[PDB]
């Protein structure tokens, strides 16, 4: 029950989702055939939850791998574990977004969005009790942002009851990956606060800087920093996947982390972060993960939370331990740092427990932090934006698409005022 | 020919139902599967028989999340229950009062009270209701203060008791905890003839300095509760010297219609190790009963006055040493209950000792003593609450999904005018008179 | 049903305790699991009973440094005690008077009274207070003064016997020992009912001298001392042709409020060869007891005058004996009583002897006797302390510390003030009288 | 309980904390691997008090090592007694102080000492109940000196409750093993006599005539000092890592020691001293040991004790003894050398006994000596300062970094006012 729909768009999103998808099946023991091989009922007790059981007793992830070049596609469907997606699910396009938006929304995507949705529309009649769509994009990449865009708006128009997650890849701050990034970053921001329940930023920067100084690998290559946010997801829904203590649905989450309708951007961060060598030495205690989930060299955003305060925490964890072991940590962590949390939400630290470790490992922690810190990275976003657009440089391809100038000037505004609510929550009293 | 039936609202209603229903089969030598290899009925009172040797709990386990259910349905618990009770929802109500009371929960509400009548009506001298159920959680509010309205309406006059889990001053796993308790507690004012006050932290504190335990886990809360579950039935489902019926128990701790919110206490509590180098008195358990270390709600008493209490005394216990231990009690100036209640004790005797459950944590004592005790410390407790929903109320937060799920804010308003009301009854009612 | 709880407080308190439960669970035949395979009754004076044949001490053993307290939990008297009373802190005094008195033990000093008055309310027939003490130490002073202070103040009119450790004249393991000792003088002079002088230098005099040991470890004083206190108790503890109780120690030997410290000595001190060519006559060991060089405290007695003492016999003993060497005692003139105290002797006759610890230094005898004496000479001791508090004052040496810890200049003064105030008194009850 | 924190600042602090973490290792039968494998459980009853225990039951000493240039810490990595120390503890840059205090104290220890304090917090923050702090550095060296006084004035700021051990080694009065120790010593002698609780002064010559002499060996190697350097320690720490008949606490030397809040400079002793042919030779009686402690050619500072008088005394004795037998012979030593103590500090000989021995004698003792003596030392450094200071000789390096004059100017009148008191106390009557 209470099954959820994964969808990845853009050559990021596709990529993390096959990092993702062979977490997941790691934890449950599927073998990359489809076929089940574990060991334990529990894995199969809620394996519906992400799995169908297709006939002959075999298992295929509920995924809907979108795209607008083949390329991306066929290195999924070539590699291993990338044999138990349902074939038919592998909906992709010939022009590519060429790293437009524009293209991405408004032109390329109008062709193949519907097939995405009819596609989207089975799998939803398949499931007995929808929980939610989770989307796996980034905001750089043409394809990604429109096209995810695209999809969201359509989809909350057929569901407007249903719960949405999205894992967007915002841009770093100090690199830049692509050249007119911030156009696409403000298009999509748009649509994002139009019509998500909750999106979990995340910069590459900071994926670099943890893998470098806390996991001690001067050699990070995509598929580490896709594993460490394949990590964050599995134990963000390992709450409804597996029993527990005190468990968490996605739900309860947004309940919890949302207090406004628009203020709904997360930071997330992982515990514990150990080098290959420096394990044995440091003791795995929940004290531990919690001084380490409070700090900026360990948020997956590049935004030190000092700059600002949290307006809500969760905090989800695994493995078998003492609930009274985390009231203290809680409590003494939410008094130290008084300044760092808004006074007017009180008791500001919401907690779930799993019962099972994310495998090896004998207990983690996830961090789900909506803090007033990231302003600072629209705020970036906004000024980059404005620069580009007040000598209206590479206007031109996006106009040839049928946008026009106003469609920016309505998104800046947008998110601007964004940026003025934050401002003004943070310095409530 | 007594009979009472439990009612089990959220997980955390299940989880302590798990642990008392353990606690029972083990008291009356009841096997998992409802087989039975000074002693009466006593189990009549709570478990019904079928031809076999086989008994079943007049049990009703609701949920709107599958998961816990089902973790029943799994556990070594699996045959005793009779699967028709077992009712889980489909979506839970993701800690939102307006989803535990108005959209989902209206689902499945009629068939609770179906399985509620027909459990009532095989039933002959129903005593009353025992609700299991949080307060912080968005089932346990809503769905609880549902079914209390819904039995109200059908069960006219009968005892309703509640088993509340008040939300702690400092430690809160939700973020809403404020409104779901203001909303619950503005419905169930109304109906519940008694509840129960008791919350996690202090048991927390309980579990650290006296049974010396510093990592306890939910079982250990949840077998304290069952204890003091156990204590507060003793007197149905065992043959004691001086017995009670949860009508007394009504009759004695509520001395108003609004004012009926007691919190619990048990004692003693004491590691096996510390078994030994104390004879446990029944004068010293009553001393242990009066600590305000001991009580299991976050509230020093001294600060407020005990309008009534009850202490229920199972084990080798002799009337005189109760009525000495009593008297000493009341010389004391610590312990000052109002001017005008000068009788404040309802005593109860019970024959039949606790039972330790194998592999707990507690030491087997031949003595034991559990007081309810009403008094106006708890009074401050609500405006902490009330401090706190007038924060979150003053930022309208979290407003957007009460709002947009079947409730108006002119109800929030409402129920901040009745824990005024409420808090300034306790207020009056703390007060001496004159003449 | 005359009973009297022992609190221990800093390490030679703790350790003094150790060797004096051992004596007692040897005199009793008491396991050192509290288990026992003209005795009556006897033990329940200082054990408490459970159900079990376990019995508890009724000591309170605390200290600020958990290291001899975990020696304790870890030495062979492990399952005697109740594990609540060994009340441990996290740092201690450090020899420094203000940390055991303001700082640190203000911290637990709360829950030392609160085991002391369970400990007492669980008593019936209390009799008083054993603190065993050093005064060097910081815990020791502060803590002492502070604890004395409150146990003042809660049980108003009770016996309060200390045995403190005298800083000796020369051989001193402290640096600050004139300031922990003229603070806690000052303090306890208003609330210890009768102290007990005891000083380390003569106990390793005496056994050297008379058991014949050059080489003396702690343990030897701590057994030594062990045996003043169980003599100083049998009188409650057994069946005794003339028995004392210690209401009847402060009426006699207290003239006044403030002279209240009389000192030990014990004999015989034989070891066990030279056990025999010697028949122990009971006025022998009377001699023994008043030889200058058998005193436990280095101050000679000639010096000055006994104002009181109190023999407690115990063994095979006759009091016509006792009559006549008490008598001829009192002939002779080295021995020079004040005139105004015509009678200055109390005497008291136990039935037990003395047992030796297996293990022990000393030997089987059939008569014991305890002499506790309140003399003039101890006065001059106060000089030789007041002396040095003067230098080490002059300089204003290690003031920092104790004014940094909660403590004035002016405090220092006036416990100057209060010394040389009793200085005097002592003085002046020396001289005699006219007409 | 009573947890203390050891930092190493400087080479030579750091080798000494190399040979002490070696012999307190030894102590309690730890492997080299981090690993217990002892016999006896008193090592473990206290062994949190310098050890974390890790998790899979491992052990880390509670070291902090500092230190500007790689080297000798990856000496210390390399070497046996090194694969234990938890590795993100080893801080160190990469400029170097280049034997500089400027350098060590305001350019280049400005860029470390964040991180350094950051991990010092961490420590605190897991200990229980922290006792102390115990800094291990040279006087000359430009690293030890300068980043130690800095690291000193921060604990201070951040925790002015705790207490302060420093064993620093003070350079020699005969030879000069650098050029500019004048200077540096003047500047860490300031800062110490700011905020220091106590200090052991040592001197490489007073060692090296010990090994010569005593121990009859004509080829000390540093090794050797630095083991004498850490038996003194271990035994200044066993009246609270052990059991013992009259146990003792670094708070109880300090309240002990210092009379004046700036006379706290101690010179320590160890015995008894063997050689390998003349030890059967001699009787291990307490009166020996007691003899032995007491004489110039066997203090750990090179400064005849005659000169001046002993202040105050502490003696810690080891292994099992009689304490009559210890009381007696502190009579007779305090009685034969009347002119030696100071008139107005009666009884001024604090006593402490243990119950376990040095591991491989029956009985030990180590002494801890507040004279009047060590004014000499400041004397002589004083005076070479001074003419140093005349012709303004190597100042530019100290001017170049930010430093002036008035600072050396004020250190230099600082330290002759401490003179000055010591003379003063010295003749007090
Ligand atoms: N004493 C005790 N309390 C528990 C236990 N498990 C959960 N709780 C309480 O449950 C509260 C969480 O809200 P719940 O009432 O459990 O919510 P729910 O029952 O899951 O229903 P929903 O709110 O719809 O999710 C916490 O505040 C806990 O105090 C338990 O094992 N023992
Ligand atoms: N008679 C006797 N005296 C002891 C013994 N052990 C320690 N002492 C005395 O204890 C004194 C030292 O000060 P303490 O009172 O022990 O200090 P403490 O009890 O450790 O408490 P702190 O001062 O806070 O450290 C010495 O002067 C000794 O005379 C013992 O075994 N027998
Ligand atoms: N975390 C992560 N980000 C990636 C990865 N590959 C690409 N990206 C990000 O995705 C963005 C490119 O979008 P992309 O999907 O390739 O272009 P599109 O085809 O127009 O959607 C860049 O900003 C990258 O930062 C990856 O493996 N991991
Ligand atoms: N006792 C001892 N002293 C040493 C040792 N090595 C160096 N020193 C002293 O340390 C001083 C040099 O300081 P150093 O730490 O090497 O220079 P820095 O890098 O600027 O701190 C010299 O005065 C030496 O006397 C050693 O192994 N033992
Ligand atoms: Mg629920
Ligand atoms: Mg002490």
């Amino acid at each position: 029950m209470r099954e959820i729909v994964h969808i990845q768009a853009g050559q990021c999103g596709n990529q993390i989702g096959a990092k993702f998808w062979e977490v997941i099946s790691d934890e449950h023991g599927i073998d990359p055939s489809g076929n089940y091989v574990g060991d334990s009922d529990l894995q199969l007790e809620r394996i519906s939850v992400y799995y169908n059981e297709a006939s002959s007793h075999k298992y295929v992830p509920r995924a809907i791998l979108v795209d607008l070049e083949p390329g991306t596609m066929d290195s999924v469907r070539s590699g291993a574990f990338g044999h138990l997606f349902r074939p038919d699910n592998f909906i992709f396009g010939q022009s590519g977004a060429g790293n437009n938006w524009a293209k991405g929304h408004y032109t390329e995507g109008a062709e193949l969005v519907d097939s995405v949705l009819d596609v989207v529309r089975k799998e939803c009649e398949n499931c007995d009790c929808l929980q939610g769509f989770q989307l796996t994009h980034s905001l750089g990449g043409g394809t990604g942002s429109g096209m995810g865009t695209l999809l969201i708006s359509k989809v909350r128009e057929e569901y407007p009851d249903r719960i949405m997650n999205t894992f967007s890849v915002v841009p770093s701050p100090k690199v830049s990956d692509t050249v007119v990034e911030p156009y696409n970053a403000t298009l999509s921001i748009h649509q994002l606060v139009e019509n998500t329940d909750e999106t979990y930023c995340i910069d590459n920067e900071a994926l670099y800087d943890i893998c470098f100084r806390t996991l001690k690998l001067a050699t990070p290559t995509y598929g580490d920093l896709n594993h460490l946010v394949s990590a964050t997801m599995s134990g963000v829904t390992t709450s409804l996947r597996f029993p527990g203590q005190l468990n968490a649905d996605l739900r309860k989450l947004a309940v919890n982390m949302v207090p406004f309708p628009r203020l709904h951007f997360f930071m997330p961060g992982f515990a514990p972060l150990t080098a290959r060598g420096s394990q044995q030495y440091r003791a795995l205690t929940v004290p531990e993960l919690t001084q380490q989930m409070f700090d900026a060299k360990n948020m997956m955003a590049a935004c030190d939370p000092r700059h600002g305060r949290y307006l809500t925490v969760a905090t989800v964890f695994r493995g078998r331990m003492s609930m009274k072991e985390v009231d203290e940590q809680m409590l003494a962590i939410q008094s130290k740092n008084s300044s760092y949390f808004v006074e007017w939400i009180p008791n500001n630290v919401k907690v779930a427990v799993c019962d099972i470790p994310p495998r090896g490992l004998k207990m983690s922690s996830t961090f789900i932090g909506n803090s007033t810190a990231i302003q600072e990275l629209f705020k970036r976003i906004s000024e980059q934006f404005t620069a580009m657009f007040r000598r209206k440089a590479f206007l031109h391809w996006y106009t040839g698409e049928g946008m026009d100038e106003m469609e920016f000037t309505e998104a800046e505004s947008n998110m601007n005022d964004l940026v003025s609510e934050y401002q003004q929550y943070q310095d409530a009293t | 020919m007594r009979e009472c039936i439990s009612i089990h609202v959220g997980q955390a209603g299940v989880q302590i139902g798990n642990a008392c229903w353990e606690l029972y089969c083990l008291e009356h030598g009841i096997q998992p599967d409802g087989q039975m290899p000074h002693h009466h009925d006593s189990f009549n009172t709570f478990f019904s028989e079928t031809g076999a040797g086989k008994h079943v709990p007049r049990a009703v386990f609701v949920d709107l999340e599958p998961t816990v259910i089902d973790e029943v349905r799994t556990g070594t618990y699996r045959q005793l229950f009779h699967p028709e009770q077992l009712i889980t929802g489909k979506e839970d109500a993701a800690n939102n009062y307006a989803r535990g009371h108005y959209t989902i929960g209206k689902e499945i509400i009629d068939l609770v009270l179906d399985r509620i009548r027909k459990l009532a009506d095989q039933c002959t001298g129903l005593q009353g209701f025992l609700v299991f159920h949080s307060f912080g959680g968005g089932t346990g509010s809503g769905f609880t203060s549902l079914l209390m309205e819904r039995l109200s309406v059908d069960y006219g006059k009968k005892s309703k008791l509640e088993f509340s889990i008040y939300p702690a001053p400092q430690v809160s796993t939700a973020v809403v905890e404020p409104y779901n308790s203001i909303l619950t507690t503005h419905t169930t004012l109304e109906h519940s003839d008694c509840a129960f006050m008791v919350d996690n932290e202090a048991i927390y504190d309980i579990c650290r300095r006296n049974l010396d335990i510093e990592r306890p886990t939910y079982t250990n809360l949840n077998r304290l509760i069952s204890q003091i579950v156990s204590s507060i039935t003793a007197s149905l489902r065992f043959d004691g010297a001086l017995n009670v019926d949860l009508t007394e128990f009504q009759t004695n701790l509520v001395p108003y219609p609004r004012i009926h919110f007691p919190l619990a206490t048990y004692a003693p509590v004491i590691s096996a190790e510390k078994a030994y180098h104390e004879q446990l008195s029944v004068a010293e358990i009553t001393n242990a009963c009066f600590e305000p270390a001991n009580q299991m709600v976050k509230c020093d008493p001294r600060h407020g006055k005990y309008m009534a209490c009850c202490l229920l005394y199972r084990g080798d216990v002799v009337p005189k040493d109760v009525n000495a231990a009593i008297a000493t009690i009341k010389t004391k100036r610590s312990i000052q209950f109002v001017d005008w209640c000068p009788t404040g004790f309802k005593v109860g005797i019970n024959y039949q000792p606790p039972t330790v459950v194998p592999g707990g944590d507690l030491a087997k004592v031949q003595r034991a003593v559990c007081m309810l005790s009403n008094t106006t410390a708890i009074a401050e407790a609500w405006a902490r609450l009330d401090h706190k929903f007038d924060l979150m109320y003053a930022k309208r937060a979290f407003v957007h999904w009460y709002v947009g799920e079947g409730m108006e804010e002119g109800e929030f308003s409402e129920a901040r005018e009745d824990m005024a009301a409420l808090e300034k009854d306790y207020e009056e009612v703390g007060v001496d008179s004159v003449e």
